[PDB]
């Protein structure tokens, strides 16, 4: 249950955006607040491109790139031919 | 046998799939479902909480992976219930 309560929702969510950043190498728990004044949600996290997350307030292109590719890369690599 | 169970996932892309497994409502055996029939973490955010709802199999899981993808922390830490 999510909506189990508000107070602890954003709690638990930021919490979770926060890793989510930090899912690349690069990404630390710096650019992890820095995204999230920035774009504030998951939604535009994963919407951001690698210059949508280079133009955030001090991020730079390296860690954008990194999490550009966790962000728009397959599971799977390869499971037939959604990309290639 | 069902939606395959093959030890390919030492294959699977570690910074996708780590964002997916670091997802709300999506728990390692859900995880692994979805990474199997969803493209990406991006798919996941752009398709309808009826989608994932399929895919999941319980629409609460479903619905706290969209909700908490398509809802803002930063807005909720801005206003809402009370917050100074």
């Amino acid at each position: 249950m999510a909506d189990l309560l508000m107070e602890k929702l954003e709690q638990d969510f930021v919490s979770r955006v926060t890793e989510c950043l930090t899912t690349v190498k690069s990404v630390n728990k710096t650019d992890s607040q820095t995204l999230l004044t920035t774009f504030g949600s998951l939604e535009q996290l994963i919407a951001a491109s690698r210059e949508d997350l280079a133009l955030c307030p001090g991020l730079g292109p390296q860690k954008a790139r990194r999490l550009f590719d966790v962000l728009h890369e397959p599971f799977l690599k390869v499971p037939g031919g959604l990309e290639h | 046998m069902d939606s395959e169970t093959l030890p390919e996932s030492e294959k699977y892309n570690p910074g996708p799939q780590d964002f997916l497994l670091k997802m709300p409502g999506v728990n390692a055996k859900n995880c692994r479902s979805l990474m199997h029939h969803v493209k990406n973490i991006a798919e996941l955010a752009a398709l309808s909480q009826d989608e994932l709802t399929s895919i999941l199999g319980n629409a609460a899981n479903a619905k706290q992976l969209y909700d908490f993808i398509h809802t803002s922390f930063a807005e909720v830490v801005s206003k809402g219930k009370g917050k100074k």
